[PDB]
RNA sequence: UAUAUAGGCGUCUGGGGGGAACGCGGGGAAGUGAAACAUCUCAGUACCCGUAGGAAGAGAAAACAAAAUGUGAUUCCGUG
RNA sequence: CUGCUGUGAAUCUGCCGGGACCACCCGGUAAGCCUGAAUACUUCCCAGUGACCGAUAGCGGAUUAGUACCGUGAGGGAAU
RNA sequence: AGCGAAAGCGAGUCUGAAUAGGGCGUAUCCACACAAGAGUGUGUGGUGUAGUGGUGUGUUCUGGACCCGAAGCGGAGUGA
RNA sequence: CUGUGGGUAGGGGUGAAAGGCCAAUCAAACUCCGUGAUAGCUGGUUCUCCCCGAAAUGCAUUUAGGUGCAGCGUCGCAUG
RNA sequence: AAGUCCAAGAGUGCGGCAGUGAGACGGCGGGGGAUAAGCUCCGUGCGUCGAGAGGGAAACAGCCCAGAUCGCCGGCUAAG
RNA sequence: AAAACACAGGUCCGUGCGAAGUCGCAAGACGAUGUAUACGGACUGACGCCUGCCCGGUGCUGGAAGGUUAAGAGGACCCGUUAACUCCCUUUGGGGGUGAAGCGGAGAAUUUAAGCCCCAGUAAACGGCGGUGGUAACUAUAACCAUCCUAAGGUAGCGA
RNA sequence: UGCACUACGAGUAAAGAUGCUCGUUACGCGCGGCAGGACGAAAAGACCCCGGGACCUUCACUACAACUUGGUAUUGGUGC
RNA sequence: UCUGAUCGUAUUGGGCCUCUAACCUCGGACCGUAUAUCCGGUUCAGGGACAGUGCCUGGUGGGUAGUUUAACUGGGGCGGUUGCCUCCUAAAAUGUAACGGAGGCGCCCAAAGGUUCCCUCAACCUGGACGGCAAUCAGGUGUUGAGUGUAAGUGCACAAGGGAGCUUGACUGCGAGACGGACAUGUCGAGCAGGGACGAAAGUCGGGACUAGUGAUCCGGCACCUCUGAGUGGAAGGGG
């Protein structure tokens, strides 16, 4: 009902983040700008 | 007959320079996600072993 | 029979960690508590968990301010 | 043996990382040494090195600046730091490599 | 059952069994330890089988090492 | 490296070994052998040794000793 | 001669784009300065760092492991 | 019913079945060996005196009559 | 700030060696019990026994006095 | 020493005969110099009256079409190294993409057994063998009213 | 069979005393008897619990002995 | 010959009927052999390419074997419990037991986080329409009495309670001096690149008012890495 969900950077695709998530109440995958610190920049990270 | 050193001991614990052993902390190999990062890095890296444990510590890893 | 009780949580060992007049570091602790019943004063924080703590050197002082029990960091000038 | 309880060599977690059966380790003398050790300066290779006790006898040396250089001297080792090499310069002697 | 054979007759030559240890080749426990226990250990131990000899097995690299005009059968010691 | 089961190659542009595969590179020419010394042991014999025992010790056995005695037996097993 | 997981570097090293701080090391101690009073630092200059072989002793490791004691387990045999 | 001579043997025999009997022992005989099995258990552990001198608590424990560490003793150093 | 300070033979740290980890009763504060138990579980820079002889409670580990270095056919006292 | 075992009698099951079963690694043996009216096994236990219902669970005996289902030479694809292709710097050589022959991995589609799932039997197989409550069920009672649930509801007989 | 010129009552005590307290009783030593005590002897309680065994059971676990598949030795003219 | 019904050969396959030669027969007769229900050679007669066991393989498998079948516990069993949080026990620091008295927890968060800025809640009428005890938004009155996502407390009205704007501070990467700390887990993060807004300047944030909402080590997964790569090149594998 609340998987461990991992946001990947868009750019890099590094894996960056591991969170959690309502499958349910928010079933799309989340998004939300936080920064690979391989890139440096707050860039949009997605659900893997 | 040579006295054998403890296999485990040897693969968890380390001396440093003067001859402190180090240890790393448990709690950093998985169940990752509910850690706070703080958490995490104060897990992270090398201690000394504490002193009631020193004494054993340095018996396995002697002999 | 059977009782239904025989729980309970580990102490946390709350309370007041330096009383007022011992001289602390900037970082010590100096009470912890649940919610604040001391509340943070002049050079004195508030962590997350509600543990005040010193922000600066010096020595605690326990005051009031406005009805509400404070810890405050009075500083100690070198001799 | 601790009462039962997971032992503290079981509930610590293994050191990481691996030996690397290759590496390959310097027997290192310093360039203080060396002044003590040859106040006349001259050639110092690994064979005057192991006379006058600064380093194994069968070993790759290296040679690391920790002392103070003053003297003239040759020196032969392995490899040299940046520091060794530059007080073996700076004291008008020559670092070779070998 | 026919060239032909299993076998039968006769003669020489050996074998048989014992031995304390050591050898080689096979089979191979369990108590035990793991503070339980099965992996594992005990242990290739005890025991068992087959076999030698004064010794035996291995032995003269299609080897090992790594860029050294490297060593050059095996075995056995010390180290590693 | 090896056992049992199948499948099963080429002979030097061959084949192995380098802890899977290479312009590779090195080691070289298996699937048949015999080979002393260095090594292990002491039933037995000889000459010695002991900061070994000294008759409840030392071999079980200084005398009858694997005897007497016990057990159907394997075996146990003295005292002097 | 340490740091690290090694290309490794080395009185430094690891972490880190980040000379940002920390970890661990540079025996120890003394003086000089520069700093900051966040608990003291930074360099500079002094004396120069002490292991390692026997061996005694106490613990300890592997062995029977201070000594005695099971019921039971295994191997091979003996018994109708 | 019984004599004599036989056969069945240990995880096996035999059992008009009692788990009975299998050499005065049988819910797995006996002897030797593994073996000085192992036992958190019980017992025992031998001359003297001088100094100090506990604990029966905490935590953890396939743990609760065991043990690890801490607490408390002692002996060395260091601070005083 | 003093006191104790030719000592408490103190506190702290690091090492060698531990033993202990079954406690008992008494006073006080409490839980369980029936605000029974010589009950049970806690707290107590509380005590004593444990590990403590001597005097008193008659006898009587835990109560009161009092902590035995030895010898006196000396004296003063504690509880009583 | 019995009420237990056995017993003669019964029933079921197995067995086509170096049987089944058993001792054996095996050979061999017993069974049996026997032959289904014989053997072995299980239960019951003379004899007499009888052994009523149930094959749902579990065994056993047959198999209904499927599905699941190891061991293989079914070996797509993919992955390693590279003869070689391309391009970048850079030019007395290393940086990407493509990469045959091969040899070396991991290997999917597809592929058929038993068993299982599944259907029918089997209770002298292990085991099972209720209610209603509306009746006069007779108010000593066996059926009857017509009722839910399974596979069925304990039938005769006996019973402090 | 630790002793011994081994009384009784009421007590106290590890809560059932020949051995301790305060009393009571009792000349010393035997002999034949009886069995109330010495928590009498006997057998390191067969109960209970704890630890460990053994054997037994089973839709406990893990194995192993006892049935199917593939090709191997089985094998082909012309077969479908 | 390209989508393509049929191609005829040779190679190799699932299966059915078989020809006998493997193999089998405790079916017969012979001979070794005077003795012989042994066995093994010949032969005949049957099976037959099955069966048999060999290797590998699936199933059934107390038939046998080795074992495990926890502790606490006012004896043991039955029952109950075992970890975490909150309270009282708990003797005004900390801590403190019982099979003591009570409850909660193995979650919810993409907003219920961050931040800026605003607001206060209960309880009664002058009074109200269907409108009642309770709706309204009736503020008209009334002094912080409700509400905190959730047990308990400690807090919170200054708000931590109620609203909106933007946003993703789980600063993730690096980390202060410090401290809470039988051995195995917590509080601030002052500084750094890169952010979040609100804004306007100043400004604050390392999920939540706080303490539960979790599980060491070992083993392996999966991503990224300027790490190693058993002669060298890669690779496998390992490492971070």
């Amino acid at each position: 009902v609340r998987p461990k969900i991992t946001l990947a950077c868009e750019v890099c695709k590094h894996r960056n983040y591991i969170t959690k998530k309502n499958r349910r109440n928010d079933p799309d995958r989340l998004e939300i700008k936080k920064f690979c610190p391989n890139c440096g920049t707050h860039q949009p990270h997605k659900e893997s | 007959p040579k006295a054998k050193t403890h296999s485990g001991a040897s693969k968890r614990f380390r001396r440093t320079g003067t001859g402190k052993i180090v240890r790393q902390k448990a709690n950093r190999r998985h169940l990752l996600e509910h850690k706070p990062t703080k958490r995490t890095r104060r897990l992270d890296g090398r201690t000394t072993v504490s002193a009631a444990d020193n004494s054993r510590i340095n018996k396995l890893l002697n002999g | 029979s059977s009782s239904r009780n025989g729980r309970d949580s580990a102490a946390q060992r709350l309370g007041v960690k330096r009383f007022g007049g011992q001289v602390v570091k900037a970082g010590e602790i100096l009470v912890r508590q649940r919610g604040t019943h001391f509340h943070p004063g002049v050079n004195v924080g508030r962590g997350g968990d509600d543990t005040l703590f010193a922000l600066a050197p010096g020595a605690v002082e326990f005051g009031a301010k406005r009805g509400r029990k404070t810890v405050n960091i009075v500083p100690v000038a070198r001799p | 043996f601790e009462g039962g309880q997971m032992p503290i060599h079981m509930r610590l977690p293994k050191l990481k990382g691996f030996k690397n059966r290759f590496r390959t380790e310097y027997q290192v003398v310093n360039v203080g040494d060396i002044n003590k050790a040859f106040p006349q300066g001259g050639t110092v290779g690994v064979d005057e090195l192991v006379a006058k006790g600064l380093v194994r006898k069968n070993s790759l040396v290296k040679v690391l600046g920790d002392g103070k250089l003053t003297v003239k001297v040759d020196v032969t080792a392995n490899k040299f730091s940046g520091s060794a090499r530059e007080a073996i310069t700076a004291a008008g002697g020559s670092a070779t490599e070998l």
